[PDB]
DNA sequence: CAACGCATGAGCTAGATCCG
């Protein structure tokens, strides 16, 4: 859908961020 | 700001690509 | 005489008494009431000796020292009645220091009845034969006088008497005037002085007899100082008793079309009498004033007050009820009341025009204006100020104008104004100038782009449905997920659904309440989403309470929140009309059965309450009920025979749905950092059968179906069951034969005889009656318990000689007849 | 010890658990602590993590989104109070969206001091409606736990724990299935307590090793120093993050770490009134060496440099940061969303904001009440403006009620150009005051501030209306209220009266809310005073009141009418609420009248209470009469077709019963009673119309038996006379008499005798009967039923 | 000069200081 928020947001940045992890000051 | 860069307009996988290191 | 002056009410003050200077006969009515403060020393310099014929009534009602009236009224002669007061014609009620009635000269009160009432000091009542004055004497009410217990002495001198109810009293209205009777051959036209009667048409007195030029009160009608029966060309009737040429009735109606308040009476022409009003199916030409009939819807004509009219409630429209076409403007400002349903369709549901302009002004309760169901046209020949003819304020619940599509408005000249309505949307007036027509003659008018479509929409997509299931009693509503692009947003959805008699019902019709609607709203939460084109993701509803047979409209309207930026979304499905299926019916209701002959019945019954589709034809079923065998075994010659979510609750509902929608919008914002068998008959389309072949007196057993659909392997209901009985034959009970009989030697004698072939259901006792000619009968009842066991009957205690048997069989219908007289006789 | 492990900054643990092993030793953490993101995580080796030595944590906690944590009491034992310094949008702790949380299992916890707890949106978590939140959080209401799997009650929840009697009813209050809370008695709160309830020492919380002892205690409570607690520790320590005191050797070498500002976080610590604090405040500066603060010359302003040059006041996270600085040099925006009641933190942080140099916009905010938790604003500068050129502006404020108390506030706004839209609480007149103060005076739009949709849902007048005269009858009651004359004579509509029906006086105030309902008080009409040209006249204005109940309580106010105008004057006026109750009337009929009979000179009656008494029944009222048998059963021969089988005025003044006993009367006859209800009774007796009942006693035994020796009389011509006694007093009348003749071998034949021919034949004689010896038996019956018989006598001739 | 006589009480004739 390209609209990517709601729920969704934290589920479709998982799969495209699967072994890197996730990024923190 | 996530909830406004990938909500209120659309957002391209270069950019969201970002936000993981 | 003098001249005709309208009627008059006074009240408080008798200053206003000096207007009857110069009347004589006072059309319409004189009421004269309520005079407190007036001593009798008031009323003895007041007299109107030339008042001669009032055609309406009369009224005195409680005056305070009126003496006597035979100073004020002292040659009134007829009261005519077209007009009436509570179906009373001459009223005198509480009044005090009256004496006497003293009115000595009226004749002939022509219609209605007198009333007489509670006038503490009054005699002189008694002597008062009302059976030659009034023609219809049966409704007048004299009560509670001063004469209930009879004090003072009414003597009076000399004078003729007549005899009412057996007394023989004398006629006196005062004690110096008496009764005026003319004797019966020349009965209404009243006598002379000395007895010869008057010409054919006057009433009460004449001056000279057979003159009719010169009587003092003309029956049917006056004209020109002469009297006539019926006023011929070039002159008209008028009020029905006097009679006027073309001229005299045309002037007055412009003189008041014009109203000072009211009204006038605005006066046509019509087979010879200027009337008030034409009556149902009949409208004026403007231009000689003529009465023409009607073709089609007449117009009423329905005239306003003062150029605008105000409706604030029901009672407030109730002038406007039946009203056509209205000439003015018009505004209208309801809040609310009870029973807002349908009464603001029903008091302006027939309305056709409005000329002047139109202000909806401060009105809250309304939702559309779709009550101006048969209004065609607003032209508005009057302006309103600011060069308008259409305003709208303060309109918080107002969410459509007109069905475009079904109805066809125009308009020709002015501007109009839309200003603060929130919920009328924005496309809604720009759907009205292609039908109204304000882009042709093309004009500026001033409508804000802001001032409307908040806490509205109008930007909906289209939801399909996609499956539909119908059986005998459910239907299911499976349709198209719709999302708004931030799917947080939408709360839930609303179906709406009614039955319909046709393919013709419209969206927001009928409704049109506070807190009423004439649907059945129902609600039903959002489905989950999983971000899968093909899951288990569709919404649904299951709707149960159905009826058989039925047709409904369906349709889904879904309910969203507002992003800061007065942007909003959302759907709304199309109208789709959905039909049930057919069930088997239930029993057809209450039959009856009369019979009419030896060998018929006839039905009557009702057909089903629910009957579940088109019903082709009923199924009659009869068999017999022989007879009740345990009858059988009773002596009948012992003892006879043995046969809600209101408005705050949306708001509260919708502010916890944007509280849980803002934490989780905060809570990514932080955490996330950017990289820098029987027989049987078929009866159609009736209600009745005649059934015939038939056993008589014999109780059958009827069975009634209602059968709907037949050729495709029918199916049908539970039977009806009812009982019937035919009429017996009266023939059929006699016995047949003479009775034989056998002379046993010690005194117990043999009658037998044979049973009659064909009876009535059963033949349950036997009357014999042996007598001998010139000494007394004595009866026996025969069973049939002992017929059946001696084939006969044994009569004991029987003395010897010749004697006359009369015998009989007593069955379940009546009497047969008696035989011959069975002569068993010895030579003495 | 106290606190025998390490001092532990603020932690995120994210995507692993490599980084959770940096917690082995700490005691307390000052800052937050975070459980993040963790994704490849199986529930099998949660159980091999402890960490035992965790006490209190200073900030707050927040858990969201980890997969493999089935209950909290492997991770977290022992911490007793979380004490929320810095909140997490106004929460203490948030555990937001896990997937395999089954139990809660925090099963130490006592005081969260300063915050809430939100337990949102689990798919397993059971125990949450055992918990008694009131008691470990010192405010309730502020909770938000919706959405779980606890929204059926359908989980188990069996427990083996006082079972409190908070609320009403008697539920008992358990932590896991097989740990239960302590809750001891109440007469230290929050002192600390021990097993056998001893209460410990003053200053301390939660549990307690030995009771009264300042050094051996677990979870201290005011500050903190070398193994103790000290009420306010002495001047050779200071204050530090309100739960330590150390020495002035630490206080003074974190300026030298972040005097070299490689990141923008650190702040340099000095010392000021006892306190190491970051910033001194404002009218303060710092001196060169000794980090100390002095009185200022004249003022000096701690300026709040905001950055970007907005602000979005959401909660009490974002109002923290605007602490204790007084000139802001950008803009704010006020959106508080939802919420419950946000007055009572907002006034002690940004409450002393003096000048701002931009706009302020209050929108969508809901749960406002006044604006009055800004203090000291003086002037709103306004060197920029919001689209449209605006400097104050409102929208949809549905609660908002008050912009400042103006008998003593003063603000001046230079330029700009004011904006109100949809409050529907705030009335013209607290704006229009507030255009007259302010720095602007005719500076509007047309379409200026909004004349309509401000303060339709709430009625608010100033000038007042008295009564003059009040009087009461028992269906009308009228009123008279002195005049009222605005500046123009035209500008009226008229009046309005409201009346409704209270039985008690604790009714409300008129909320303005037009929504068709009950609650709009039966709103009359009334017409407006004719323009009278004269001050005493007939423009005294009343009305009177028809459809009335009797002794009822109603509630009258008046309003007037009058159209708005673009002027700034009449905003009308209004009366305020009284009570006046009417006098009473006649009665009802009393109802369901049933009367029992059950001996021969007892008979009861009760009733109920008519259904409109209209007043205090003073007594009800009670005649009876007795009605005699019918004269038509007197003179017809009773064996015949036809038997017959049935079934001055003395008073008394009954008060306060509802059933009547009437004892002595004469048996088997029927009364006609007839009874009435009666409202105040020595001046003007004053009751109701009566309610009739036909009543009748039971019958007695031994009333129609008849005793003694029946005489037989011998006749020549063999018809025999016999004699007995009518009995004296029947049961109401008697009807026949039964006599009947035996001999030795028949049955017996009996023979009719009425009143007639026993009158006529002077007892019974006997027609045509065979010689011998028969014997006689005798009976009377009468309309109530039978007799016994007599002794058989013989009566015997001799052939 | 401060309830009642010169009515009744929301049944085409007025409307509760509505009339002294």
């Amino acid at each position: 859908n390209q609209h990517l928020c709601g729920s969704h947001l934290v589920e479709a940045l998982y799969l495209v961020c699967g072994e890197r992890g996730f990024f923190y000051t | 700001g996530i909830v406004e860069q990938c909500c209120t307009s659309i957002c391209s996988l270069y950019q969201l690509e970002n936000y993981c290191n | 005489p003098g001249e005709v002056c309208p009627g008059m009410d006074i009240r408080n003050n008798l200053t206003r008494l000096h207007e009857l200077e110069n009347c004589s006969v006072i059309e319409g009515h004189l009421q004269i009431l309520l005079m407190f403060k007036t001593r009798p020393e008031d009323f003895r310099d007041l007299s109107f000796p030339k008042l001669i014929m009032i055609t309406d009534y009369l009224l005195l009602f409680r005056v305070y020292g009126l003496e006597s009236l035979k100073d004020l009224f002292p040659n009134l002669t007829v009261i005519r009645g077209s007009r009436l007061f509570f179906n009373y014609a001459l009223v005198i009620f509480e009044m005090v220091h009256l004496k006497e009635l003293g009115l000595y000269n009226l004749m002939n009160i022509t219609r209605g009845s007198v009333r007489i009432e509670k006038n503490n000091e009054l005699c002189y009542l008694a002597t008062i034969d009302w059976s030659r004055i009034l023609d219809s004497v049966e409704d007048n009410h004299i009560v509670l006088n001063k004469d209930d217990n009879e004090e003072c002495g009414d003597i009076c001198p000399n004078c003729p008497a007549t005899v009412i109810n057996g007394q023989f009293v004398e006629r006196c209205w005062t004690h110096s005037h008496c009764q005026k009777v003319c004797p019966t051959i020349c009965k209404s036209h009243g006598c002379t002085a000395e007895g010869l009667c008057c010409h054919s048409e006057c009433l009460g007195n004449c001056s000279q007899p057979d003159d009719p030029t010169k009587c003092v009160a003309c029956r049917n009608f006056y004209l020109d100082g002469r009297c006539v029966e019926t006023c011929p060309p070039p002159y008209y009737h008028f009020q029905d008793w006097r009679c006027v040429n073309f001229s005299f009735c045309q002037d007055l109606h412009h003189k008041c079309k014009n109203s000072r308040r009211q009204g006038c009476h605005q006066y046509v022409i019509h087979n010879n009498k200027c009337i008030p009003e034409c009556p149902s199916g009949y409208t004026m030409n403007s231009s000689n004033l003529l009465c023409t009939p009607c073709l089609g819807p007449c117009p009423k004509v329905c005239h306003l007050l003062e150029g605008e009219k105000t409706i604030d409630s029901v009672t407030s429209a109730q002038e406007l009820r039946g009203c056509t076409v209205i000439n003015g403007s018009l505004i209208i400002n309801i809040r609310g009341g009870n029973n807002l349903a349908a009464e603001l369709e029903a008091n302006l549901g027939l309305i056709e025009e409005i000329s002047g302009y139109l202000k909806i002004r401060r009105s809250y309760a309304l939702v559309s204006l779709s009550f101006f169901r048969k209004l065609r046209l607003i032209r508005g020949e009057t302006l309103e100020i600011g060069n308008y003819s259409f305003y709208a304020l303060d309109n918080q619940n107002l969410r459509q104008l007109w069905d475009w599509s079904k109805h066809n408005l125009t308009t020709t000249q002015g501007k109009l104004f839309f200003h603060y309505n929130p919920k009328l949307c924005l496309s809604e007036i720009h759907k009205m100038e292609e039908v109204s027509g304000t882009k042709g003659r093309q004009e500026r008018n001033d409508i804000a782009l802001k001032t409307n479509g908040d806490k509205a929409s109008c930007e909906n997509e289209l939801l399909k449905f996609s499956y539909i299931r119908t059986s005998f009693d459910k239907i299911l509503l499976r349709w198209e997920p719709y999302w708004p692009p931030d799917f947080r947003d939408l709360l839930g959805f609303m179906l709406f659904y009614k039955e319909a008699p046709y393919q013709n019902v419209t969206e927001f019709d009928g409704q049109d309440a506070c807190g009423s609607n004439s649907w059945t709203v129902v609600d039903i939460d959002p489905p989950l989403r999983s971000n899968d084109p093909k899951s288990q993701n569709h919404p649904g509803w299951l709707m149960r309470g159905l009826k058989p047979w039925t047709q409904y409209a369906i349709f889904v309207k879904t309910l969203v929140t507002f992003s800061d930026e007065r942007r909003t979304y959302g759907a709304k499905s199309d109208i789709i009309y959905v039909q049930t299926d057919a069930t088997n019916p239930s029993v057809p209701l209450d039959p009856i059965s009369v019979s009419n002959s030896s060998s018929q019945i006839i039905l009557k019954w009702k057909p089903p309450s629910d009957p579940n589709g088109n019903i082709t034809h009923y199924l009659v079923f009869w068999e017999r009920q022989a007879e009740d065998s345990e009858l059988f075994e009773l002596d009948y010659c012992l003892k006879g025979l043995k046969l809600p979510k209101t408005d705050s609750q949306i708001l509260k509902e919708l502010e916890e749905s944007s509280f849980r929608k803002t934490f989780e919008d905060y809570l990514h914002n932080v955490v996330f950092v950017p990289r820098p068998h029987r027989p049987f008959e078929k009866v159609v389309n009736k209600e009745s059968l005649v059934i015939s072949g038939l056993r008589h007196f014999t109780g059958y057993r009827i069975e009634l179906q209602a059968c709907n659909q037949d050729t495709p392997e029918e199916r049908c209901s539970v039977a009806a069951y009812v009982s019937a009985r035919t009429m017996p034959e009266a023939k059929a009970d006699d016995i047949v034969g003479p009775v034989t009989h056998e002379i046993f030697e010690n005194n117990v004698v043999h009658l037998m005889w044979q049973e009659p072939k064909e009876p009535n259901g059963l033949i349950v006792l036997y009357e014999v009656s042996y007598r001998r000619y010139g000494d007394e009968e004595l009866h026996l009842c025969v069973s049939r318990k002992h017929f059946a066991l001696e084939r006969g009957c044994r009569l004991r205690g029987l003395s010897p000689g010749n004697y006359s048997v009369r015998i009989r069989a007593t069955s379940l219908a009546g009497n047969g007849s008696w035989t011959e007289p069975t002569y068993f006789y010895v030579t003495d």
